[PDB]
């Protein structure tokens, strides 16, 4: 979870890492320290700035051991092997220790600091860029986290975006929504892991996703019918895919509720007109939930049910042809 | 199979979600004929609660402990825990399973559980040599000897996907949706699964690919294995470096998600993976659709090979069985009734008493004393017998705090009782002495006019002889020199303002006559006045003390709200109006 630079400098200074105030230099250094299986690495490198793109044999780097942090003696060591020497390696040294208590007390995934520069005329260190991730699962046990997760590696979070990652943190379920400029097919799909299958089976084929949307964990109703209704709301939508795998536990009876008026609402509003609606389910209450979602052409809707015989993606083909 | 079979046994840490997962255990158990996975429940909230779980149609009575420890040593017998808590509290619970020496297997279904805990949790199931599987894991699945989880879904898709026997496939996916697709296309296009282990969508699972394929590689009944991964991480790299490194007996079929490299150097890409497991010898299909075919390939494969036997599924399967409503809805169980009701129906939008809708008696203008008419008798009363019934609940509504209703009211009042309750105290007292003596009163005056018409001496022989004192005869404060005007006013409003005939109170007010004769209390009362008047406009007998017990209601119910505006204390009988002719104290003698 990418946090902002304004809230990274808040957690730099909490931990005495040298912020600017929010300056002429001499030097720009590289620290960064991300998160593994193991523990975490740190990165030092003596090249910072817009240089540390070409020299990446500088890079000295430890694999910190969880819970086994380093003395301020071994980072001093790793520093002058990075080419530092004398107060630059042993001030290099103190900030990576802080660094660490930073990682490891922040729940941080990776923190990212290029440049760290240095003002040599009177040891004045300052973090200029602070590219921090957090764990912000985690943020049960920081009540000092005044802040909010921004988008990991794309655009600001749009405006029927935030209004799907607000409704998800209200039940116990999960209901995710990102928006993909235009494109043709609307994702409706069931569970992270056939939702993915789904757009991967749309972009193979050739095709262009509208969005990325999944519900999974049993969601109540509205919350499916929330983001069905945000899908359909899309611009030149003209399919509708309503997969998933076979659920585990999600009673497809009681989603499929919260879709039919997420449907309804949608198409009153003049947004379904010459959009066909692929459907296909598998999991508790399939019966009766496919036989609803059928009964939506005795009145409206270009709907084509299918159940667990036809091939999950296989409902792209279909689509993407006729 | 790989890491549960018939010799697993579980403890569940959590609540609701985990009473739901044993639920679903609980089938699969029934399904492949074994006994209850489920040993034992650990959750403080509930603890010493037992958890009412059906294996088929056997209720299975499951204890919840406060910790671990208890459930242990009341149950050896449990080597697995899955957690059921929380983030806030699931990472302390798996901490305490895998530190419990009895525990080798640790699966956890939560979602949310920090990185940090997750790592320090893989690094304490790795130095005591245990397994940790999840978290964010929906189950693990070995066809016909265990299911850990809801991983399986409904019982019908157990049957669907062939989870009642091993196949010859093994399913390792990150999430869990996907592992009961996989699960079936091992069904439809093999010969079904092994094991089905889903590790979790976490950044950092408790045990990777190459751990589970190590052990699907040791399983003789796994002959190929189903991977589904996802990008990000390197879990499915590892996996093409484990079958890349050495002859492997396994095949391996994967099929990697996101290849949606269009949105936002990549390491962990959807591509790269597909590259490194296709070069390593893995069968990758270009889509998920290719799964399936990849399966066929394989099967048909082995039984070429001879490693699989096309032996078609003779098996006769156990259906779980209906609820006794579904059953008694087709006609094919007999349930006979507990009870047999035939004045009210509450099953439709409001209820029907005697067949007529109470809001609509209500429209149509009718009142309480038609109401008594329709539930008593199963009849709407005529203008004159609802007169009747309304002016008999009026006079006889209070006769003060000093009678034993409400009296024993007034008491409960005091004592600091509830009012339902109170009253229901003053309601016990109506009986053969205090206004209960309506339904006596009725039958022994029907008989007099029956057996003794012109003989009231011979009616007042027999009534001493077997019964006693004569019901409805006598008053405590009532005389001839202190007439009860009540029963004056009910008799003089029959008498006088109908034309009915009369013959109980015709013949009550003739014993009257001769009865206040030989004591000028034995006065005809309310309960005989009531008793007759009832009797004569042939109410059932039965209903006639509830006459009495309806109206002395709204006096005892006035008592009890009287004595709460009052505030009144309790009350301790002055001792002073206590006769104690007790024994004369004594030593108590020595055993
Ligand atoms: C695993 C999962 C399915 C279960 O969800 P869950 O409802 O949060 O489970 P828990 O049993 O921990 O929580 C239910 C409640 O019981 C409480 N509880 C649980 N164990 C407790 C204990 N030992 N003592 C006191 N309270 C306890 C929790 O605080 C919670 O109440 P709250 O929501 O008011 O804070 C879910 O967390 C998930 O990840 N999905
Ligand atoms: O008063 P007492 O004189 O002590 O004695 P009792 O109350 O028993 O006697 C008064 C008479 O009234 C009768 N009596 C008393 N209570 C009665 C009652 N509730 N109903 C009818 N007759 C009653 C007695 O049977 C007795 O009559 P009898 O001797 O002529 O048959």
């Amino acid at each position: 979870a990418k946090i902002l630079e304004g809230p990274a400098m808040k957690l730099f200074n909490k931990w005495g890492i040298p912020v600017p105030n929010y300056l002429e230099h001499d030097a720009e250094f590289y620290v960064s320290i991300i998160g593994n299986k193991d523990g975490a690495e740190l990165l030092i490198s003596k090249h910072g700035g817009v240089d540390i793109e070409d020299n990446w044999d500088s890079v000295r780097r430890i694999q910190i051991e969880l819970d086994e942090n380093p003395t301020i003696e071994q980072l001093t060591e790793l520093a002058k092997d990075a080419g530092f020497e004398g107060e630059i390696a042993e001030r290099v040294g103190k900030i990576c220790s802080r660094l660490i208590l930073c990682f490891d007390n922040e729940d941080a995934q990776s923190i990212e600091i290029n440049p760290l520069v240095i003002r040599k005329s009177d040891m004045r260190f300052a973090a200029l860029d602070a590219v921090m991730n957090v764990d912000y699962d985690a943020r049960f046990r920081h009540a000092d986290w005044d802040f909010k997760p921004v988008s990991e590696i794309g655009r600001p979070f749009t405006e029927a975006e935030q209004q799907i990652m607000e409704i998800d943190s209200r039940i116990k379920g999960s209901v995710k929504f990102v928006e993909v400029p235009g494109g043709e097919i609307a994702l409706l799909t069931a569970g992270g892991g056939a939702s993915v299958f789904y757009a991967d089976a749309v972009v193979a084929r050739g095709g262009t996703i509208a969005n990325y949307a999944e519900y999974s964990g049993d969601p109540a109703d509205w919350a499916v019918e929330a983001l069905t209704e945000t899908i359909c709301r899309l611009p030149n939508i003209k399919h509708i895919i309503v997969g998933g795998a076979i659920a585990n536990f999600t009673d497809v009876k009681a989603t499929f509720s919260g879709i039919i008026n997420g449907f309804r609402e949608s198409k009153s509003k003049g947004y379904l007109e010459g959009v066909k609606i692929w459907v296909r389910r598998g999991g508790p209450n399939e019966a009766q939930g496919l036989a609803a979602i059928k009964q939506l052409q005795e009145e409206g809707f270009d709907i084509h049910v299918y159940d667990r015989s036809m091939p999950m993606t296989d409902i792209v083909d279909l689509a993407m042809k006729s | 199979s790989i890491l549960a079979n018939k010799d697993t046994r579980a403890v569940i840490i959590g609540g609701v979600a985990g009473v739901n997962a044993a639920k679903r255990m609980a089938q699969f158990d029934f399904l492949v004929n074994r006994p209850l996975t489920v040993q034992a429940f650990v959750y403080p909230p509930e603890a010493g609660q037992q958890k009412e779980i059906f294996r088929g149609g056997e209720l299975k009575n499951v204890t919840v402990y406060d910790s671990l420890a208890p459930a242990l040593e009341e149950h050896p017998d449990i080597n697995t825990a899955l957690i059921y808590l929380g983030a806030s509290r699931a990472a302390q619970a798996a901490k305490e399973a895998l530190e419990s020496p009895n525990i080798q297997l640790v699966s956890m279904i939560t979602e949310g559980v920090p990185e940090k805990d997750a790592k320090r949790l893989k690094k304490l199931a790795q130095k005591l040599g245990k397994m940790l599987n999840g978290p964010s894991s929906i189950g693990i699945m070995s066809a016909g000897e265990c299911r850990l989880g809801v991983i399986g879904g409904e019982f019908k898709n157990l049957k669907l996907c062939n989870l009642y026997r091993q196949g010859s496939f093994g399913v390792l996916t990150k999430s869990g949706g996907l592992s009961n697709e996989a699960m079936w296309l091992c069904a439809q296009n093999g010969d079904g699964i092994t094991s089905a282990v889903a590790i979790g969508g976490d950044a950092y699972p408790g045990t990777d690919f190459v751990t589970y394929l190590e052990m699907f590689e040791k399983d003789p009944a796994t002959k190929a294995v189903v991977m589904i991964g996802e990008v990000g991480g390197n879990l499915e790299e590892e996996a093409a470096e484990w079958l890349a490194a050495e002859p492997r007996r396994i095949k391996l079929i994967a099929a990697i998600g996101g290849t949606c490299q269009e949105v936002l150097k990549g390491a962990g890409s959807a591509r790269s993976k597909m590259n490194a497991l296709r070069d390593a010898g893995a069968y990758v299909p270009d889509t998920f659709g290719g799964l399936s075919k990849e399966i066929k390939k394989v099967y048909e494969e082995l039984i070429a090979a001879g490693e699989i036997s096309t032996e078609i599924d003779e098996a006769v399967l156990p259906e779980l069985p209906p609820r006794v409503q579904e059953v008694m809805k087709q006609g094919e169980v007999i349930v006979e009734p507990l009870i047999r009701t035939t004045i009210s129906d509450d099953r439709g939008e409001e209820p029907r008493y005697a067949g007529y809708a109470a809001s609509e008696l209500c429209s149509k203008g009718y009142g309480i004393e038609d109401v008594i008419g329709l539930l008593w008798n199963k009849k709407l009363p005529t203008r004159e017998e609802s007169e009747i019934i309304k002016r008999i609940v009026m006079i006889s509504a209070d006769h003060g705090p000093a009678v034993s209703g409400a009296f024993g009211s007034i008491l409960a009042a005091c004592a600091g009782i509830d009012m339902p309750q109170a009253v229901s105290a003053g309601m016990t007292m109506i009986g053969p002495r205090f206004g209960g003596a309506v339904t006596n009163a009725g039958k022994y005056f029907k008989m007099a006019v029956e057996d003794y018409p012109n003989d009231i001496p011979g009616f007042l022989s027999w009534m001493k002889k077997n019964v006693g004192p004569v019901p409805g005869i006598g008053h405590r404060v009532k005389s001839v020199k202190n007439p009860d005007q009540r029963v004056k006013y009910l008799v003089s409003y029959i008498k006088n303002e109908t034309s009915l005939h009369t013959p109980c109170l015709d013949y009550a007010l003739e014993v009257e006559k001769v009865t206040t004769a030989k004591k000028g209390n034995l006065i005809l009362n309310v309960d005989g006045t009531i008793g007759c008047i009832l009797m004569d406009l042939d109410f059932p007998v039965h209903s006639l003390n509830g006459f009495f017990v309806l109206a002395r209601t709204i006096g005892m119910i006035g008592h009890w709200i009287d004595q709460n505006n009052q505030n009144s204390r309790l009350i301790r009988l002055y001792d002073y109006l206590i006769n104690y002719a007790v024994k004369p104290e004594q030593e108590v003698p020595e055993k």
